[PDB]
């Protein structure tokens, strides 16, 4: 059987070698912007997909547009921002039933940017990423775990939000543009089975299985997949204290 | 707009659309067929045409495909064919090349739709490249579609035994009118199929088709085998849960290539 | 409005972005012109490495 063998799961880890951003834009590529202002950005796309309610993919997707396309070109200081409204406007439509309106992107730039230089921005973007809008998400791999995982569908929902959480906030930080979606995604899932501190799991799979399977599924050590669920949990931390 | 053609050193096909704009930047429908269609080329199939490059060019927008060409379609490679027709083991060849690519585009949420010997293109040296797909002839069309009702992936397994069992004929299988005709084409051979494997919400109800009984396979195609038969049956099955699956049929004894 | 609508890094040069934009625009577009012998605003063949033809 195919769920013996899983075509669909090592097609998606072949996909996501693709449309993968460089480690190293801020030292070789970015004069102007650092990761500072990076982080600074990337919080502030994040309030907006939280107020708008967009879809759970649509911020981690336009970080994924923006750290690809600060890999090809020098963007300055005060574009930051406009690169940052056009990724989310390009996610919202390949995620999104009725997508972000240009006008209202421009509003939560306080009105810095303007209607049609967003989009003349989304021509830029689309072109210069050539069309490979179709990224592989680290929902995509969450989704394909859940779907092996023998957990009740209230229990799924539990680690699925909490999961989601752990994704947006890796795509907050810079020290996790190096780790492919599938890696994020099985790191946010076993951090999310360990309940947020506030339970002991009580997992019909047991967590070391989980870790174990993931850890072979997506072809990496079992101590790789733990230092992965640590930087997470560690985050975690950090986006807690700024308050 | 007008189709243009280069070579080197091989072959380029071009495309030009036109798109709306204005509202708000690119159309939906333009940036997701567009980011699918640059998807399935990571993977580099070899029975899936190449998509070479995408270049948009602004008022007005107007985004130009190139694609790879192949002149020869798969109705010139059956008219090319010697007289007595293609060999067997050429024509499992073919199965093969064509379910590997239709597999492919299955496993990428990708339905053909629109499967006929003009869309299937082989290349000069005997390789099959799909083509028109993710952007009249009512024969290769599965029943779920000429009755109109819910149509998934299985639309295509069903266009894959019309033509599999036309290499063999070098004519069409159903021939038909209308949709209530070719309906009536099909049941030439399948017979009339009971009552809960038919759907509802469809077009035509089941008591427009007189109680017929399916007839012997080799009927139609009699120069293929019995075990050949068998595989054009589960690709011909009326059910589209049941049909087979384009995986499933390439681990069908009959296109098993011997040694 | 809302807590999120907010300018990060001061204000913008409109009249240099619009302009920089079309510069690159223009960039891009004219090196897939230089790729493939065709402008494709003009959507005729030019000369070079493909012998363009027409079925």
């Amino acid at each position: 059987a195919n769920l013996l063998n899983d075509r669909v799961l090592r097609a998606m880890l072949k996909a996501e070698e693709t449309c993968a951003p460089s480690v190293s834009y801020f030292k070789c590529v970015q004069k102007e912007v650092l990761p500072s202002m990076r982080k600074i950005v990337a919080t502030w796309m994040l309030e907006v997909c939280e107020e708008q309610k967009c879809e759970e993919e649509v911020f981690p997707l336009a970080m994924n547009y923006l750290d690809r396309f600060l890999s090809l070109e020098p963007v300055k200081k005060s574009r930051l921002q406009l690169l940052g409204a056009t990724c989310m406007f390009v996610a919202s439509k390949m995620k999104e039933t009725i997508p972000l309106t240009a006008e209202k992107l421009c509003i939560y730039t306080d009105n810095s940017i303007r209607p049609e230089e967003l989009l003349q921005m989304e021509l830029l973007l689309v072109n210069k990423l050539k069309w490979n809008l179709a990224a592989m998400t680290p929902h995509d791999f969450i989704e394909h775990f859940l779907s092996k995982m023998p957990e009740a569908e209230e229990n799924k929902q539990i680690i699925r939000k909490h999961a989601q959480t752990f994704v947006a906030l890796c795509a907050t930080d810079v020290k996790f543009i190096s780790n492919p979606p599938s890696m994020v995604a099985a790191g946010s899932v076993v951090a999310a089975v360990q309940g947020l501190n506030l339970r002991s799991p009580n997992n019909f799979l047991s967590y070391y299985r989980l870790t174990r399977f993931l850890s072979r599924v997506i072809k990496c050590d079992p101590d790789c997949l733990r230092a992965c669920q640590e930087q997470i949990e560690a985050l975690l931390e950090s986006s807690l204290r700024q308050a | 707009g007008t189709v243009y053609k280069a070579r080197d050193g091989h072959f380029v096909a071009l495309k030009s659309v036109r798109v709306p704009n204005g509202e708000e930047g690119l159309p939906i429908s333009t940036v997701r067929e567009v980011a699918l269609l640059r998807r399935l080329e990571a993977f580099e199939h070899p029975n899936v045409v190449r998509l070479m490059d995408v270049c948009a060019t602004s008022r007005e927008i107007k985004v130009t495909l190139v694609f790879e060409h192949v002149d020869q379609d798969l109705r010139t490679y059956l008219d090319k064919a010697p007289p007595p027709g293609l060999p067997a083991e050429t024509i499992k060849d073919l199965m093969r090349q064509f379910l590997r690519g239709l597999d492919f585009l299955h496993a990428n949420c990708i339905v053909h739709r629109d499967l006929k010997p003009e869309n299937i293109l082989v290349t000069s040296g005997g390789t099959v490249k799909l083509a028109d797909f993710g952007l009249v002839t009512l024969w290769y069309r599965a029943p779920e579609v000429l009755l109109q009702s819910t149509y998934a992936t299985p639309v295509d397994m069903w266009s894959v035994g019309c033509i599999f069992a036309e290499m063999f004929r070098r004519k069409p299988l159903f021939c038909g009118n209308s949709e209530a005709d070719q309906l009536g084409k099909i049941f030439d051979l399948i017979g009339l199929p009971p009552e809960d494997d038919w759907p509802r919400d469809v077009s035509l109800p089941r008591g427009a088709f007189p109680p017929r009984g399916p007839r012997p396979v080799q009927s139609v195609v009699p120069e293929m085998e019995e075990s050949g038969a068998q595989l054009l049956l589960e690709m011909l099955t009326f059910n589209p849960h049941k049909r087979i699956s384009a995986f499933r049929a390439l681990q069908h004894s009959y296109l098993h290539k011997d040694e | 409005k809302p807590s999120a609508c907010r300018n990060l890094f001061g204000p913008v040069d409109h009249e240099e972005l619009t302009r920089d934009l079309e510069k690159h625009c223009r960039d891009m577009e004219e090196a897939s012109q230089r790729k493939w012998n065709f402008d494709f605003q003009n959507h005729k063949p030019l000369e070079g490495k493909e012998e363009w033809q027409e079925v």
